[PDB]
């Protein structure tokens, strides 16, 4: 039972690249 | 030593879109099997 | 009173001692004694959220732009300073070689990616990767400009163009497309030497660059302020013929080279006349 | 055919180094210079009590660049919650050619006062300031009025608000204000 | 924009804030305790007085003798100026370095016309030689 | 560098000897010299630094807009480097002529 | 068939983001090389790759719009692209 959901949020690469 | 660096691209992100994908054409099958 | 005295000795211990490496001497220390070195020997102090000036040559270049993500670190160690984060490093290279068809060799830098000196003088280090990073986007923008000659004037120099390779047949005695590489990618015969066509060529090209900078960057101060160009505005007081008002601009890049270069090789003719002279 | 903008202002006369300083790391390369002019104001009047803009001040400085006038006057309506705004125009003229055939038009001279000073060179626009001097006829005002010059084609005028931003940067002893 | 207005008044409130806490230990300005007028008690309450100094005297002390050296630090860094406005003595670098290249220019110039010479020298030579 | 002097000597100054010195009078509990300089030194200049601190804060505050007080900025500094490149490629090729004509006499 | 499944997925994934990236790669090079000189995107939906570069720029030829392009097709691995353009071999040099 490791998960029962449908994730794809988790990798949420940021920019954090503000000219 | 690394844990926190994640290095973005932002260029080829495209590829993310491609990967929703793969689970359309054949999604996992779930286990509920921990052996 | 002695518990008092105790907490402000503690105080003034934490404080005045430990703090107290600069002041007697000099020595290995981030704070007030190398960031400022840098600002004032670099660049100005600028807030995104740490990033001050950085070195994309923004002044004049008008290609494209570039951040800098530059932040002091610390680490365990002696004699060590901030180490602020292409990346790479780049070589000029031309070869006048006889001809070469479209294929693919051992041709550009290998493994052992542009040998250049060791550096060995004492200098700061991350001065010499932010120069280094410096002369590399010099060689993206030099190259980015040498690449538009495809859509430029295709009439008496018919020349074939793909990445990083312009080779190019002026004559049919002489060889060209200068070339660049990355050298980034490496973790740890006798071809690469020919014949003259070395650093006292490739100087004048790179100079060029800086140089159409510079000519297209001088204040107008025509005569108060109708902010213009200087001989554009002198244009006036004379009946110029169409010849000057063409040659008040002027074409620029390959084209300059494309003549050079090939001037050189003429010289080398006239050269063999001199022992054709003993023959 | 084209209109030009204007936010001049004034400072006081210790603080200049200080600002010119920050006014040279505004919108320039590098190399700040300066300018010496001499003003040749005329008036073109006499029938309907509205002269043209003959103010042909054109610097002094080495021979070869060419005196002229440029015209600015009648300002007219619009600019909607903008700064001043007028349709002119430019002139260039050859050397000492203008002022003979203005006094052969039949003209006189304006003003004999010349105020030098330093120029900046902005992106789509321009800066100046300079000082009136105090010398008699053969040879005052004591503060260096600086203004925001820049002219354009009809177009936007969205630059305008870009004008406004540089207000921004002459915050802390320069403003905006118009002239009646 | 104005950030430095925040920044001053940060740097207000640390001063003050420094200065109230040099100033909270005068508490005792108005008596010594010369006598034991502690009606309810003398053993816990009265003699408790300075003996809950942890509490009293040096729960205030610890964050008012550490306020002076993180503030100096935050306004030295968040505040580190480098605006001299004019870079005076910078761009006079770039003067410097000007000469640096200026007579190595005119040294290869000056090496050229040794070359120069020397060639001159070489070329007469190079007439003798009847093969 | 006058301001970046004052800045250096502000932050000398900083920790100074007041802030040791507010535990000195109490432990002479034995004998009460000049003592007394011990209470001026209290507050006056703790105020005295707060002050200077506060007219170092208002200062030109050059940066309003966007990036201003530049000063480096610019030209060929970077081609006085490539001359010095020059320089050296020169000494190599002499250095190569002269073995030349060692190796020819 | 965990080995089949293991083959074709990658094999299919690695495809796409092959095609993908030389579609940006095109996008890069009209954007900084050639321009509005030599380019016409005619790459409809994924899954295949679909260019035109060398045209009519002056109408003078007219073959004149014939273009290169490759697929995946969904078949097997055998090709690896299985691309095609204009009638080709027109001569018979370099094979």
């Amino acid at each position: 039972p490791k998960k029962k959901d449908v994730e794809f949020l988790p990798p949420q690469l940021p920019n954090d690249k503000f000219k | 030593k690394r844990k926190e660096e994640p290095s973005s691209i932002f260029q080829r992100q495209r590829v993310d879109a491609l990967l929703i994908d793969l689970r359309q054409k054949f999604p996992p099958r779930f286990v509920q099997q921990k052996s | 009173l002695a518990g008092a005295a105790q907490i402000l000795l503690k105080g003034a211990e934490r404080l005045t001692k430990s703090v107290a490496e600069n002041q007697e001497n000099k020595l290995q220390r981030d704070f007030n004694s190398e960031l400022l070195r840098l600002r004032q020997h670099w660049k100005l102090r600028k807030v995104g959220d740490k990033i001050l000036g950085d070195l994309s040559y923004r002044s004049a270049g008008s290609l494209f732009p570039h951040h800098g993500t530059f932040e002091v670190i610390k680490n365990t160690d002696i004699d060590l300073d901030k180490k602020i984060p292409l990346e790479g490093s780049a070589y000029i290279k031309v070869s006048i070689q006889k001809q070469a068809p479209d294929i693919g060799d051992l041709g550009t830098v290998n493994l052992f990616k542009r040998p250049l000196p060791k550096s060995k003088p004492g200098s700061p280090h991350w001065q010499t990767k932010l120069e280094a990073a410096q002369n590399v986007l010099l060689c993206k923008e030099i190259f980015a400009q040498l690449s538009r000659e495809a859509v430029q004037i295709k009439s008496q120099i018919p020349h074939i163009v793909v990445k990083n390779q312009i080779i190019s047949q002026p004559f049919p005695s002489l060889q060209l497309s200068i070339s660049l590489c990355h050298s980034s990618d490496d973790k740890k015969a006798a071809e690469k030497p020919g014949q003259e066509d070395h650093l006292y060529v490739l100087e004048h090209n790179l100079h060029l660059l800086i140089r159409e900078f510079h000519k297209q960057t001088v204040m107008p101060h025509p005569a108060s302020a109708p902010f213009g160009h200087k001989r554009m505005r002198l244009s006036g007081p004379q009946a110029f013929d169409k010849n000057e008002i063409n040659s008040i601009q002027s074409t620029e890049g390959l084209l300059e080279k494309i003549i050079k270069q090939a001037k050189h090789i003429f010289l080398r003719s006239r050269t063999a006349a001199t022992i054709d002279s003993l023959a | 055919n084209m209109m030009e903008y204007l936010l001049q202002g004034s400072v006081l006369d210790h603080s200049l180094e200080s600002l010119i300083h920050r006014l040279r790391g505004l919108c320039d390369n590098m190399e700040p210079e300066t300018f010496l002019d001499h003003e040749m104001v005329f008036l073109l009047k006499g029938q309907q009590a509205s002269p043209f803009v003959l103010r042909a001040r054109r610097s002094m400085d080495r021979a070869g660049a060419p005196w002229h006038l440029r015209y600015l006057g009648q300002p007219e309506m619009g600019d909607k919650n903008r700064h001043a705004l007028v349709r002119n125009c430019v002139d260039i003229a050859t050397s000492e050619n203008l002022t003979d055939f203005l006094m052969e038009m039949g003209f006189r001279m304006d003003h004999e006062f010349v105020a030098k000073g330093h120029l900046f060179r902005k992106g789509i626009m321009k800066v100046v300031v300079y000082k009136i001097f105090r010398i008699l006829v053969p040879g005052l005002s004591l503060s260096y009025l600086v203004e925001l010059s820049v002219v354009a084609p009809a177009g936007q005028d969205m630059v305008s608000d870009d004008m406004r931003n540089f207000a921004e940067q002459l915050k802390p002893l320069v403003h905006l204000e118009k002239i009646d | 924009q104005s950030k430095e207005t925040l920044l001053q008044s940060y740097n207000k409130r640390l001063k003050d804030d420094i200065k109230s806490i040099m100033d909270n230990f005068t508490e005792i300005i108005k008596t010594a305790k010369i006598e034991d007028e502690t009606q309810v008690s003398r053993a816990t309450q009265g003699e408790q007085d300075n003996y809950e100094m942890h509490v009293r005297a040096a729960n205030i002390v610890r964050a008012g003798e550490s306020l002076m050296k993180l503030v100096s630090d935050l306004k030295q860094f968040l505040i580190l100026n480098d605006f001299p406005s004019v870079n005076e003595a910078i761009d006079q670098r770039n003067q410097q370095l000007r000469a640096l290249q200026e007579e190595c220019d005119r040294k290869l110039i000056t090496l050229r016309d040794e070359v120069s010479i020397d060639l001159y020298e070489l070329e007469e030579e190079y007439y003798s030689s009847s093969s | 560098n006058e301001r970046l002097r004052a800045l250096e000597d502000i932050e000398r100054e900083i920790g100074a000897i007041l802030q040791n010195a507010g535990t000195a009078i109490l432990e002479l509990s034995k004998e009460k010299r000049l003592l007394d300089r011990q209470a001026a030194a209290f507050t006056t200049s703790v105020q005295h630094v707060e002050a200077e601190l506060s007219a170092q804060i208002r200062y030109l505050t050059q940066v309003a807009t966007g990036q201003p007080h530049e000063g480096s900025s610019y030209s060929s500094r970077k081609d006085c480097q490539m001359a010095l490149k020059r320089v050296d490629y020169a000494r190599l090729k002499i250095s190569d002529v002269a073995r030349t004509c060692e190796q020819m006499l | 068939k965990p080995l089949q499944d293991m083959y074709n997925c990658l094999h299919c994934f690695c495809l796409s983001l092959q095609l993908e990236v030389l579609h940006s790669q095109t996008l890069m090079l009209i954007r900084e090389r050639w321009g509005d000189l030599v380019q016409v995107e005619r790459y409809h939906a994924g899954k295949s790759l679909s260019l035109s570069v060398w045209n009519q720029q002056v109408l003078g030829r007219k073959a004149s719009v014939h273009k290169v392009t490759i697929k995946i097709d969904e078949n097997d691995v055998s090709k690896p692209l299985q691309i095609f353009h204009d009638p080709p071999l027109p001569a018979s040099d370099s094979k």
